[PDB]
């Protein structure tokens, strides 16, 4: 078995959410990760 | 789930608003804040927020319906103004909303209140949402809603773990950044990118096993962008609904992200605009006929590690007579 990789190393989009309601606290992408 | 369809407005808006640039928002901050300005709202001004909203097919049950997970309200309100006592009323039963009296006047005193208030309820991650230039004597009312969160992942990284990668920018450009690494069994799936046509979904949860972040990430050959038309309320019920726990090698960055919005223009972008106008129908928060909605803000902070998470956002409402 090959276990699939998620390299995060390109923009991505993002969520932040309540697993049980599906309400979206937060959201957004990151298109420069850097300090 | 109408806060589903308000979330990808909104970032629809903010996508069109915000070339290249990182995003980040809470619809759910935006959703309660908008609901306690809807309580002072009545008839053409009421409607359109509920129908922009929407409520068509009260809603205040729903937003009532409401690790660290903190949601707060607060109302500023001018010394010896009079608001309706219904207002004030549903203010509290709906929105828990703390209720302060202040001297708009005083705007230095007013903004550091306010501020103070703000830091209270996001562990101080969101400063200056307001400032002494905000205020004056035509400043009847603000309210501010703050929502808070922190979480461990449920599954954190190891420090010694993260190592510097390349991160290659969709403008092709690269930078150093510090990746995050674990072997972690977490919630995958694979969807077509509607063209190796497709792109990841991973779903990664915190201790307390309420909340979870959801990553979408295209092929590397691929640009964001080309994901992003895809984003719609059915499709994020989808990812939830498609994903499988199991084990996975996930790379990811440490990184923070902060964003202020234009709240007026994104909330104008849903068809809100009556609330806006000297003649805006706020006759439910009082018998002054002379107040309407002048600005409206909302500002973000998350901050990402090997630990977890911890993001606030704040709206914040701030309310003039003409």
């Amino acid at each position: 078995v090959l276990y699939p990789q998620v390299i995060v190393d390109h923009p991505f989009f993002f969520l932040i959410r309540n697993r049980r309601t599906g309400t979206i606290l937060f959201m957004g992408r990151v298109m420069h990760p850097e300090t | 789930e109408a806060i589903a369809d308000l979330s990808v407005n909104m970032y629809n808006r903010l996508r069109a608003t915000g070339e290249d640039e990182n995003i980040l928002f809470s619809p759910l901050s935006i959703a309660l804040a908008m609901g306690m300005m809807e309580l002072g709202a009545q008839g053409s001004t009421q409607k359109e927020i509920r129908h922009s909203m929407g409520y068509d097919s009260e809603e205040f049950s729903f937003l009532k319906e409401f690790y660290v997970m903190k949601i707060a309200n607060s109302l500023f309100v001018q010394n010896g103004f009079h608001v309706n006592e219904e207002f004030l009323q549903m203010m509290k039963k709906y929105f828990n909303a703390a209720v302060n009296h202040v001297d708009f006047s005083q705007n230095v005193a007013v903004a550091n209140y306010i501020n103070k208030w703000v830091e209270n309820n996001t562990n101080n991650l969101v400063k200056d949402l307001v400032s002494p230039r905000d205020f004056d004597a035509a400043t009847y009312l603000a309210l501010i809603n703050a929502v808070y969160f922190k979480g461990n992942w449920k599954s954190q990284f190891r420090p010694e773990n993260t190592r510097t990668f390349s991160f290659t920018k969709d403008d092709e450009s690269e930078v150093q950044i510090p990746m995050m690494y674990q072997q972690g069994e977490f919630y995958y799936g694979e969807f077509s990118d509607g063209s190796g046509g497709i792109y990841q979904v991973l779903e990664i949860p915190y201790e307390g096993d309420e909340i979870s972040m959801m990553l979408v990430l295209s092929r590397q050959e691929v640009p964001l962008a080309t994901l992003e038309p895809l984003v719609k309320a059915q499709l994020v019920e989808e990812w939830a609904n498609s994903v499988k726990k199991q084990k996975v090698e996930v790379y990811l960055p440490r990184f923070t992200v902060e964003q202020e919005i234009d709240l007026k223009d994104v909330l104008k972008a849903l068809g809100i605009t009556e609330i806006f106008i000297k003649d805006a129908n706020l006759t439910g928060l009082s018998d002054n006929k002379e107040i309407f909605l002048s600005k409206a803000i909302h500002k973000s902070f998350l901050e990402v590690n090997e630990e977890g998470s911890e993001a606030a956002a704040v709206s914040g409402m701030i309310a003039i007579s003409r």
